[PDB]
């Protein structure tokens, strides 16, 4: 419909820092890392304010099941 | 490039996504370019919303493939050719004008 | 390229492989459809292509699959 | 003067020992010896430093280990326990007796049913009836069903726990099979409790179906089990409270 | 048989004039000094080194 | 009596037993035997040496060595050292070994279970028969099949006739089958499980007979056991979405239940009771004789019945003096003794909202009519 | 001599460094920290810091082989 | 009181608790230890071959797959022959220099198939009714041939391999096995119908692949499979992949009773007792 559309629109004129992630990169090879991938998101958003930050797809990220033996 | 899709699934913590990443860079440098990818099922499946652990991982590779194709970063001299036999089972936003 | 060997049960589907296999002398690879089915991903896709690979090393060679009821629909 | 820059000028070698690995102590032998587990790795039984008593270490607080013997060099200041932390994982924002309102009769009720047996249980005592424990709430979404089940555990004082079954909560709690009176067991430990639900169907009557009866095994199992749940009967701290939109479709059983 | 290995990372990000920060192949991040014989213009946050 | 003439030469096995150590402890190092003794075990502590990592015993080799797994995963064909009980080494155990030479110094520590802490219980169930009105065959069989076994177990071997193994509960709901297992779990003083027949559905796949597998061996270290049901109906009636396989996996968990509860593998000492109210949709296989042997029925109490049990729940009370219990009890017909606590409960709160201690002939009266209303509504 | 002891220090922040992450303080002068290699620690800090630039989820250097965040 | 006097005294001079011997033999065990130090190859870290690149050159090589998962060249044994240790072999080597040593033990994988092995239950075939051919037929298949090998080869045939037992709930399927299962004294490994269903694709597969790695080594055995109506199932297609997975490890279950594999010479018991269910591919002679 223009999800990417508009926030693309959005990125050009924010005027303000605009931190884009694909949903992927959160996930990595070692362990441990992705948590210190999401700290670091955050607090380089945190210094240059104002900021936006558009993950483009929260279906690695946020899904309903979780196995906890793998 | 020619890429058989059940070889760019590995079982190693989230690396498949990597060749997809990386099959672009490359393809990004030496453009002009064309990527095919033959039975392009094996990492385009529905969606699921209740598959076990194996699923929600392939599920990954596909999606991060479905932004290269039009996240940001637009692609400009870079062309890919699909191919199947069962255009049912693939994602809806993978078969998207 | 290749045969396939179907119809019930028990009429000697395995015993001509057997007899196939014993008879010829060439690079023979025995490979049963429910060795192929791993847990972890692609790792039964990696077998596929490493038993086709070691077929070209040994050529002429001759896969026998068994049972691709393994590998339904 | 002196004792400062002689400090400062004898730092250099006191910054060359490899460190400390923080693990968090398990549980304790009784041979002077504790179980540690060490957080990136596994377990190690250790010896403990004579300064720290064996009654200051206590299962699931966190301690210092050093860098080569692994000896309990000395017992670090935060504590970590779930409940304290799932909770605000649920994020379920509570709030007072000013923000519901336009309940009222609702309000007065559930103080007869949760505030009395909590704070006065010698009253049911003397009048002579069992504590009441089940408690359904039930209207259409967003009447303030939870708003005030939050609320009735911020003036009774209890801690107040969102179940969900979400898997997020049980990395918090445990494993998904046993995890049912595995949550009574975090409940107990902060008795008083109250254990709340939130059954779906909120949103639709595809939750009424397709797997029948999904979030009614949160309590036929909760509430069987809360009526000969360990030897906690004879003091009942822990409530369970769920809320529906419809009650018609309750499992009989309930 | 003289020559070794040397480890490939990527340039982070750099910090100073002459300090970088660099990743490893796996995770250890280090803050890394260089060869003074290297156009401080090529390194820059993505390259590998 | 003659216990004294045995007595009289255990004492001396034991003067003798003393000769022996007194003399070789002062023969070994002019010592106390436990300072010897302590010299060596703070030796063993030196060989120990500390700390002590947990691995996991994957095989022994008889040779006293085996394949441990320690935390990374790596394995180590080890030696099995001194100062260790051989017979506490089972496949999966948890060892000790030297975080730096890697050799099992040993099982010296208690594994825990975090699931027979769901499983058992460590109860006072304050309801003892004599608080079940009126049913009384129902309160024996059971009797017979579980507590008097282990009260009495000479009348069984006397006869010449194993105990009966298991029994089922099962009757309309509230009638009394859950307050029967309150009962027996109070009285008979062995282990007592107790597992909700919907805890055997779980989301993913092949848990089941785990699950199921892991039940009974809890109940066989603790034995002599009782292992109660509740509600076995629940594993095959009521579904849940979150298991796999739809009703194929809900078979294969019974029929595991449906072996271990017989099969082959030579058990004993685990008495079996299951409580149920849909009785005929059960697996007649599960239910075979030979397999549970007794099944006590239930039935809604009779009206002289129906009046000891709301004579009992009202023997805590102060009822005023207008109240007839025989007008109550009449007044709605077909009670459970749920029902019937449900009318005693109901309107003993009624006098709390008033703040008095005497449920009057209309605290029951508004009473009854909110228990009817909840069961003519919902229904 | 106290400017001589601040010169001397230096020292420990000798290249090259082990980026990890700060967690809490405990004491006036110890506190836990993440290396990036997935091990937690608890080291003595490096008299002589911004001692409250350390405290969000600042990211910190330790001294290779010691880990004393310098 | 005198009692507690013996207690008493006993434990003065012995002394045992949570301690993790009785501590009276292994004082001396210590003594012995302290020559386990001595052992230096001692640890010995575990891996497997994987693929020999020289054997009949002067100086064999092999590649070793440890267990930090890098792979490593190496040497011979430096006494063990080389004609031991073929690929496959799980093997230890030395630490320091990844040095081949000591051959095992292979087939580590057995881990829950470790536990199906028996000790022998309490009910012997005197205590079994309907003694026909019921029980006749039996003994002659499954018993017999373990017993007194000599008779069947004298003759110049080959007796049957598998028994299907199947009937009503109780009508001693199981009992006449736990008769058969003490009186045989040979190897027997009854698998549970159940606990051959895993959680994770062609995990099942493997357990009974594990399971007959097992039964070939040990000369002579018997496998009881009892209750097979999990894994017991019958192929069959609809909708979404129904029973796909049970299906696939009873394929790998008949895949081994019948494929190439001669297989050694194991006896095997199926006791259900819904035989309409079994796929006519597990039930015809030859397998059954
Ligand atoms: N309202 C519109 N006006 C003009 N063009 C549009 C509009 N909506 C969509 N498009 C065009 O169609 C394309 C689809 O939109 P977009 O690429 O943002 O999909 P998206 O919603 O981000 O999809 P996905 O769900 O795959 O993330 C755009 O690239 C643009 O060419
Ligand atoms: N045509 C035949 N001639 C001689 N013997 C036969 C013949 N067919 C079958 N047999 C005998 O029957 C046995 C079973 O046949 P076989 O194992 O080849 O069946 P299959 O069709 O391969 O099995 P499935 O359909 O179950 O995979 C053989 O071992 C052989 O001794
Ligand atoms: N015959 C009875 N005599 C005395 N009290 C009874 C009787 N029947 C039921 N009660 C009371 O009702 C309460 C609940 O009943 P119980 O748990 O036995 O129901 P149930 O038959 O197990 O129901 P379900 O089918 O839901 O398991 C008991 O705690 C008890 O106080
Ligand atoms: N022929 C018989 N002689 C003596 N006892 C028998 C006989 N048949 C059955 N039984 C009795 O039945 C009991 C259970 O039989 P068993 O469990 O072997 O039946 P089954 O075929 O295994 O049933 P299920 O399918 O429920 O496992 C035995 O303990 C035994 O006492
Ligand atoms: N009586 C009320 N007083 C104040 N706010 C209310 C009331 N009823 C509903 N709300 C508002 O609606 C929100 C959702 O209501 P709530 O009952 O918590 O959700 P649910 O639909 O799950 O029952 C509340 O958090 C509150 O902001
Ligand atoms: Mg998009
Ligand atoms: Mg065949
Ligand atoms: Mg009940
Ligand atoms: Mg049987």
């Amino acid at each position: 419909c223009g999800k990417t559309m508009l926030a693309k629109a959005v990125a050009h004129h924010t005027t303000a820092a605009f931190i884009r992630v694909v949903g992927s990169e959160f996930v990595q090879k070692y362990l441990g890392e992705g948590p210190r991938m999401v700290r670091d998101v955050f607090r380089l958003a945190k210094e240059n304010a104002p900021a936006i930050i558009f993950i483009d797809e929260i279906d690695a990220i946020a899904t309903k099941r979780f196995d906890a033996q793998t | 490039l020619k890429v058989v899709s059940s070889s760019i699934v590995d079982k190693y913590i989230g690396e498949s996504a990597r060749l997809i990443r990386e099959m672009f860079n490359y393809a990004r440098d030496h453009q002009p370019c064309i990527i095919f990818m033959d039975e392009i099922d094996a990492i385009g499946g529905r969606r699921f919303s209740e598959g076990t652990s194996a699923d929600r991982e392939i599920q990954r590779t596909l999606m991060e493939l479905l932004n290269q194709m039009d996240g940001f970063d637009t692609l400009h001299r870079v062309k890919m050719i699909m191919a199947t036999n069962r255009p049912d089972t693939l994602d809806p936003a993978l078969l998207r004008p | 390229k290749g045969v396939l060997m179907y119809g019930p049960p028990g009429t000697g589907k395995t015993l001509l492989a057997r007899a196939c296999a014993a008879q010829t002398k060439a690079t023979f690879l025995k490979l049963a459809g429910p060795q192929l089915v791993q847990m972890f991903i692609g790792d039964g896709a990696k077998l596929v292509r490493d038993a086709f690979a070691l077929a070209k090393e040994k050529a002429p060679s001759i896969i026998f699959i068994d049972e691709l009821d393994a590998i339904g629909t | 003067l002196n004792a400062k820059v002689r400090l400062l000028r004898e730092e250099l070698q006191l910054l060359q020992e490899q460190g400390s690995y923080v693990g968090e102590v398990v549980r304790a032998m009784d041979k002077k010896k504790v179980l540690v587990k060490v957080h990136p790795e596994g377990k190690f039984v250790v010896d403990v430093d004579k300064n720290i008593d064996i009654n200051d270490v206590t299962p699931n607080c966190r301690v210092a280990l050093r860098n080569d013997s692994y000896t309990l060099h000395k017992i670090l200041p935060n504590k970590v326990d779930p409940l304290v932390s799932l909770m605000m994982v649920e994020k379920v924002p509570d709030s007072t007796y000013e923000m519901i309102g336009g309940l009222d009769k609702q309000i007065k009720e559930i103080k007869e049913v949760i505030e009395l047996p909590v704070k006065h249980p010698e009253l049911f005592e003397a009048l002579g009836i069992a504590q009441p424990k089940g408690v359904l709430l039930y209207g259409p979404p967003g009447t303030g069903k939870t708003l005030l089940a939050r609320a009735v555990a911020h003036h009774t004082d209890c801690t107040f726990i969102r179940v969900s079954g979400s898997e997020l909560v049980q990395k918090f709690i445990g494993e998904g099979a046993r995890m049912v009176r595995e949550l009574f067991v975090m409940a107990r430990e902060h008795a008083p409790s109250i254990i709340f639900m939130d059954e779906i169907d909120s949103i639709g009557s595809s939750r009424l179906e397709g797997g029948s009866g999904g979030d009614s095994e949160v309590q036929r199992t909760m509430l069987e089990l809360l009526n000969q749940l360990d030897g906690f009967e004879a003091t009942k701290n822990i409530k369970v409270i769920m809320a529906t939109n419809r009650i018609d479709i309750l499992d009989s059983a309930l | 048989l003289q020559s070794v290995g040397q480890i490939v990372g990527e340039v982070l990000k750099q910090l100073t004039e002459e300090k970088f920060i660099v990743k490893a192949t796996n995770g250890p991040r280090y803050v890394v000094g260089c060869r003074r014989q290297l156009d401080k213009s090529k390194l820059k946050p993505g390259t590998r080194v | 009596t003659q216990c004294r003439l045995k007595l009289l030469k255990l004492e001396r096995i034991k003067d003798y037993l003393l000769m022996e150590e007194e003399f070789i402890r002062n023969q070994e190092q002019m010592k106390p035997l436990e300072e010897k003794q302590e010299e060596e075990r703070s030796k063993v502590d030196d060989l120990r040496g500390t700390p002590m990592s947990v691995g996991t015993l994957e095989e022994i080799i008889d040779d006293n060595h085996a394949i441990v797994s320690t935390s990374v995963g790596s394995e180590h064909y080890v030696s099995i050292l001194s100062f260790v009980d051989k017979d506490l080494l089972e496949p999966g155990c948890s060892v000790l070994l030297n975080h730096k030479v890697h050799a099992v110094i040993g099982v010296l520590m208690d594994d825990t279970d975090p699931l027979v802490t769901v499983m058992k219980v460590e109860k006072a169930p304050q309801e003892t028969y004599a608080d079940i009105g009126g049913l009384d065959n129902q309160i024996q069989e059971i009797k017979e099949s579980v507590e008097l076994p282990l009260t009495h177990p000479e009348y069984y071997e006397e006869m010449g006739i194993k105990p009966p193994k298991g029994v089922i509960l099962y009757g309309p709901p509230g009638t009394g089958k859950t307050l029967l297992a309150k009962a027996v779990a109070n009285q008979t003083s062995a282990t007592f499980l107790r597992v909700v027949g919907s805890e055997l559905i779980q989301k993913y796949l092949g848990d089941g007979p785990k699950l199921v597998r892991e039940l009974f061996r809890v109940a066989e270290e603790h034995a002599p056991s009782i292992v109660f049901i509740d509600e076995i109906d629940a594993i095959g009636t009521k579904r849940y979405d979150s298991n796999s396989g739809g009703e194929r996996e809900i078979q294969r968990t019974m029929l595991e239940l449906l072996n271990q509860l017989d099969g082959f593998d030579s058990r004993g000492d685990v008495k079996v009771i299951m409580a149920t109210n849909r009785i005929e949709t059960l697996d007649p296989a599960l239910i075979r004789p030979g397999r549970i042997d007794r099944k006590i029925e239930f039935p809604l109490p009779d009206e002289k019945t129906k009046k000891r049990i709301f004579q009992i729940h009202t023997s805590r009370m102060t009822l005023a003096d207008d109240v007839t219990l025989d007008d109550l009890i009449m007044a709605k017909d077909d009670l459970s003794g749920a029902d019937i606590k449900a009318i005693c409960t109901e309107a003993g709160l009624m006098a709390l909202r008033e703040r008095r201690m005497k449920v009057t002939n209309e605290d029951f009266k508004k009473s009854k009519e909110n228990v009817l209303y909840k069961k003519q509504e919902g229904t | 001599e106290f400017l001589h002891a601040q010169e001397e220090v230096k020292r420990i922040q000798s290249i090259p460094l082990v980026i990890g992450q700060f967690l809490e303080a405990v004491d006036q002068n110890t506190a836990i920290v993440g290396s990036t290699t997935g091990s937690n620690y608890y080291v003595r800090i490096l008299s002589t810091i911004d001692r409250e630039l350390l405290k969000p989820n600042a990211s910190v250097a330790l001294h290779k082989h010691s880990n004393a965040l310098v | 009181d005198d009692i507690q006097q013996l207690l008493k005294k006993i434990n003065e001079l012995t002394g045992i608790k949570e301690s993790d011997t009785g501590l009276a033999p292994p004082a001396l065990w210590d003594l012995a230890a302290d020559k386990q130090t001595l052992q230096s190859e001692q640890p010995l870290q575990v891996a497997r071959c994987t693929k020999i690149i020289n054997a009949d050159s002067e100086d064999p090589k092999y590649i070793i797959n440890v267990k930090q998962f890098a792979k490593f060249v190496v040497d011979l044994s430096d006494q063990v022959a080389p004609t031991d240790i073929e690929e496959g072999m799980r093997v230890g080597v030395d630490r320091n220099k990844y040095q081949i040593h000591i051959p095992l033990p292979p087939k580590i994988d057995p881990t829950v198939t470790m536990m199906q092995v028996e000790e022998k239950p309490d009910v012997t075939y005197s205590d079994v009714g309907g003694c026909k051919e019921q029980i006749e037929k039996l003994r002659e298949v499954v018993e017999t041939p373990l017993l007194h090998p000599e008779r069947f080869v004298n003759l110049g045939i080959e007796p049957p391999k598998g028994v299907l037992l199947f009937g009503p709930p109780g009508t001693g399927k199981t009992l006449c096995a736990r008769a058969v299962a003490n009186r045989t004294d040979a190897c027997f490994i009854r698998v549970i119908g159940s606990e051959l269903v895993q959680k994770y694709v062609g995990e099942g597969a493997r357990m009974v692949r594990e399971l007959f790695e097992m039964a070939r080594t040990k000369k002579a055995c018997l496998i009881f499979f009892d209750e097979i109506d999990a894994i017991g199932g019958a192929r069959f297609d609809d909708g979404a992949g129904g029973d796909n997975e049970v299906q696939r490890t009873m394929l790998e279950l008949i895949n081994q009773l019948d494929g190439f594999d001669p297989r050694g010479n194991i006896k095997v018991l199926m006791a259900t007792n819904r035989p309409d269910t079994l796929d006519p591919a597990l039930m015809r002679p030859g397998r059954l």
